[PDB]
């Protein structure tokens, strides 16, 4: 555990990064959480929605 | 009622044509509408078929590659572009509509005919 | 660079205006070695198909049903396919798959339809109102028609309710029409009800049977069984390109695999579950997913007042593509110059056009990166 | 009626990705750590499915031939039907009767009651090797899953780990609430019943995708 500071930073920064990405699979109240699952499945007037 | 016909055989040389059509005596989206050849050696042969919105359509064996049909939902009009004519392709052809489509013997309204005379 | 500053003079530095990213070119698709090919031919293909009292709702299941060889069979006359054009029947199915079929008398064939009541859709036949599914009328002749009339298909001539849409209605009883009994004794009022379609060859078109039947397409809580096929192109190789495999779709380069995927698996993922290796159907075998090439293009200038040359710089990019990366052939012959030519260089932090490498070394001007900086000494240097 | 312990048995892959050397977990319908499984070991009662059954056997003789499944199990409603004939799988889901005993120098056939109105048919190809089946009903689907292992052991239900790898999914699309088992009678048997409920678990997934290794996040605190 010598150079833990130094590692510490590594994790964390990587971790963020990794907490970003997973984000993207996310619904957040939409029907699909993949764009092009609304662009087909649905009609231009609801799916800008 | 008044089904009335276009075009004419004059080719004065390779060439094409265009037959137009028209339900100018009932409502023209309500009936699905075919348009069939009659060769001087044949009878009321069916060419081309078109739904009751123009989408649904399907060629006769023997049209199914040069011969295109088109119709309107509205404008009460309907094309039929008789692209590379043929000499078999010489003949009075009717535009006609019934409650189906597609090589009916008996349908609503005949055409007046159009005898288009493919030449050489 | 003066736009994006928002000037007309520019200090000495290294300045970032946009970005780029290739472009898909192909677009393939590939989906599985369909060959499961339902046994349709023999009910295209028999010699006696149902009968209107007797037209089973034979419900066959678990296959590929083309319907191409259809619309190109050269036989149809009221082919139609309510709910769904025809043209987009192959291409999408529902569930509720049933199937039925019959040769009928074609002097009603137009009153087959939905909403549409009379004889044979009365005793006979009915479609339901808002009718999803195919109802196929053809010339069928020369087959079910044999010497003094082909008497192979009688009907039910006479019911005693009006036909429910979608009902075999078997039956052996004769229609009741008055008060007094038949003894079993046929009498005046006795009225035998399956009458003998007269099918001669004496017919034309419509009095000879046009043949009939009935893809129907139900909307019930079961699992879809028989589609239409589905096309599927061939698979290109070490560009850019759009794809769709059997469901997932991307944009990106596939390129030879590694990795050793069990019987069973069909795609892979890494962390953070984005998707990297595929198996395509018709071959089993794993293809690698790369996306395509993206980054940053920043300018390198030694000043306004001191000179007008500039150097770019394309960030983490193979010096190779850099006029398919950027739309070259679009741009004005002065950006083109700016995307090729004799000063071309490599280095850790990208592709750099416009200076020339040197093998002497000087204090740092203009950072690049990676230990690389440049400068101006009357032509830019790296 | 004699149950033993579920030493970490009954893990099956979840769904149809690639995953390489990462650790992955999952929420799902399983059958927990450290359980005890009804043993009947000649026997053959009626059985409710519960959202799912594992299912375990070891025989040197072929007594196991396939199972039964429904909801009334009479002339009323569709039921379903595995059998193996020693050289085929006869997989119908007729619409069959009640049988008071089914079962089977081979006599046999003891199981049948009519078969009237089918709607569906897959005939497929198929101390001795525990067996080892999962199956599980839903969205309109049927799924199995299975595995087959060498075994040196009596009475007892072998530790270690091995995941069940799919083997069919059918789109039966009926209701089921009970089963029964296929003995063939010919004048020793194993018979292990399990049931599942929807548990999260964090599954290992070695350098070539195969999955080695689990933890159940809810047998302990350390779990968790
Ligand atoms: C998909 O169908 C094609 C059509 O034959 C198969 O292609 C052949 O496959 C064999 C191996 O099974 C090769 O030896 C031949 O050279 C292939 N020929 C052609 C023209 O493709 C293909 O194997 C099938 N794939 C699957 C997964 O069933
Ligand atoms: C029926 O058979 C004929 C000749 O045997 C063939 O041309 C036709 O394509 C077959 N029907 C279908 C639907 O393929
Ligand atoms: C331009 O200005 C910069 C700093 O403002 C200076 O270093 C440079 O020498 C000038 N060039 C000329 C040609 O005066
Ligand atoms: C850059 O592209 C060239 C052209 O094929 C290739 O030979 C070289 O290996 C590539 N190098 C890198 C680092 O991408
Ligand atoms: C610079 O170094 C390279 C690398 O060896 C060499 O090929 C070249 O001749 C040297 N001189 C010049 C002027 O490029
Ligand atoms: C073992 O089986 C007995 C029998 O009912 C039961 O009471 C007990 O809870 C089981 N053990 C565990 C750990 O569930
Ligand atoms: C046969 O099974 C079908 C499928 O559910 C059902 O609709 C029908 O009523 C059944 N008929 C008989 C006689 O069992
Ligand atoms: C099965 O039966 C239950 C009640 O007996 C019913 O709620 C459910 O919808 C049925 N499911 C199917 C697929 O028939
Ligand atoms: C993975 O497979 C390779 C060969 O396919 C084998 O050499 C290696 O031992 C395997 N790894 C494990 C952990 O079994």
């Amino acid at each position: 555990s010598a150079l833990g500071k130094l590692q510490d930073v590594v994790n964390q920064n990587a971790q963020a990064l990794n907490t970003l990405v997973k984000q993207l699979s996310s619904n957040f109240g939409a029907i699909s959480s993949v764009l092009n699952d609304i662009l087909s499945r649905l009609d231009p007037p609801e799916a800008e929605v | 009622v008044q089904l009335v016909e276009s075009g004419g055989g004059l080719v004065q040389a390779g060439g094409s044509l265009r037959l137009s059509c028209a339900a100018s005596g009932l409502t023209f989206s309500k009936y699905a509408m075919g348009w069939f050849r009659q060769a001087p050696g044949k009878e009321r042969k069916f060419v081309a078929t078109i739904s009751w919105s123009g989408d649904s359509a399907f060629y006769a064996d023997s049209v199914k590659g040069r011969f295109t049909i088109s119709r309107d939902n509205a404008r009460n009009t309907v094309y039929l572009q008789m692209n590379s004519l043929k000499p078999e392709d010489t003949a009075v052809y009717y535009c006609a509509a019934d409650r189906g489509m597609g090589y009916g013997d008996f349908m609503d309204y005949w055409g007046q005919g159009t005898s288009v005379t493919a030449s050489s | 660079t003066k736009c994006t500053l928002k000037s007309f003079t520019v200090e000495k530095g290294i300045y970032q205006t946009s970005n780029f990213r290739v472009q898909p070119t192909e677009s393939i698709v590939r989906f599985p070695n369909i060959t499961n090919l339902c046994p349709f031919g023999e009910v295209f293909n028999a010699t006696r198909f149902a009968s209107v009292y007797a037209w089973n709702r034979k419900r066959i299941s678990n296959c590929v049903a083309d319907y191409s060889v259809l619309y190109n069979s050269a036989s149809f006359s009221t082919f139609k396919c309510y709910g769904v054009s025809p043209t987009k029947l192959n291409d999408l199915c529902f569930t509720n798959v049933y199937a039925d079929s019959f040769v009928i008398r074609g002097d009603e064939v137009r009153q087959i339809a939905p909403g549409q009541t009379g004889k044979i859709a009365d005793y006979n036949y009915k479609l339901p109102d808002d009718f999803t599914g195919c109802v196929i009328a053809w010339n069928s002749n020369n087959l079910d028609s044999k010497v003094g009339g082909n008497y192979n298909y009688l009907y039910r001539l006479f019911r005693k309710s009006n036909l429910k849409p979608f009902e075999r209605d078997i039956s052996t009883e004769i229609y009741q029409a008055g008060s007094t009994p038949c003894n079993g004794v046929e009498g005046f009022n006795c009225y035998f009800p399956l009458q003998s379609y007269g099918f001669q060859p004496t017919n034309g078109v419509g009095y000879q049977p046009y043949r009939v039947v009935v893809l129907s397409f139900e909307l019930l809580h079961a699992p879809a069984t028989v589609c239409g096929p589905k096309k599927s192109t061939n698979l290109v190789k070490n560009k850019c390109v759009n794809f769709n495999f059997n469901g997932l779709t991307g944009t990106g380069v596939l390129t030879e695999s590694n990795k050793k995927f069990l019987p069973f698996q069909q795609f892979g993922r890494d962390i953070a579950d984005t998707t990297d290796a595929v198996r395509d159907p018709q071959t089993l075998e794993i293809l690698d997913i790369t996306p395509c090439s993206f980054g940053g293009v920043s300018v390198i200038t030694p000043g306004t007042n001191t000179s007008n040359q500039v150097a770019v710089l394309y960030q983490d990019v193979n010096c190779t593509e850099v006029p398919v990366a950027i739309h070259a052939d679009q741009l004005t012959p002065t950006w083109r110059v700016y995307s090729t030519g004799s000063n071309v260089f490599q280095t850790r932090a990208g592709c750099l056009i416009g200076a020339e490498h040197v093998n002497n070394s000087y204090e740092c001007d203009i950072p690049i990166g990676a230990g690389i900086c440049a400068s101006y000494q009357t032509s830019i240097i790296a | 009626p004699a149950y033993t312990n579920s030493f970490t048995r009954g893990v099956y892959y979840p769904d149809k990705v690639f995953r390489s050397s990462v650790l992955h977990s999952t929420q799902d319908l399983f059958l927990p750590f450290f359980s005890n499984v009804t043993w009947f070991h000649f026997d053959n009662p009626v059985l409710p499915f519960n959202d799912g059954v594992y299912f375990a056997s070891t025989e040197k003789s072929n007594i196991i031939r396939g199972w039964i499944f429904g909801t009334t199990l009479d002339s009323k409603t569709q039921s379903l039907l595995i059998v193996n004939n020693a050289t085929n799988v006869v997989i119908k889901v007729c619409e069959f009767q009640f049988c008071n005993d089914p079962f089977l120098m081979e006599s046999e056939f003891r199981v049948y009651s009519s078969a009237n109105n089918c709607t569906f048919e897959y005939v497929s190809q198929p101390f001795k090797n525990l067996r080892e089946f999962v199956f599980k009903n839903i969205d309109g689907y049927f799924k199995i899953y299975s595995k087959h292992t060498p075994i040196n052991l009596v009475r007892d239900l072998p530790q270690g780990f091995s995941a069940l790898e799919p083997l069919v999914d059918l789109p039966i699309g009926i209701n089921i609430t009970r089963f029964q088992t296929l003995l063939a009678l010919h004048r020793a048997a194993a018979y292990y019943v399990g049931y599942l409920q929807p548990r999260t678990f964090l599954l290992k997934y070695n350098e070539n995708g195969t999955i080695t290794d689990a933890v159940d996040c809810a047998l302990d605190p350390l779990s968790e």
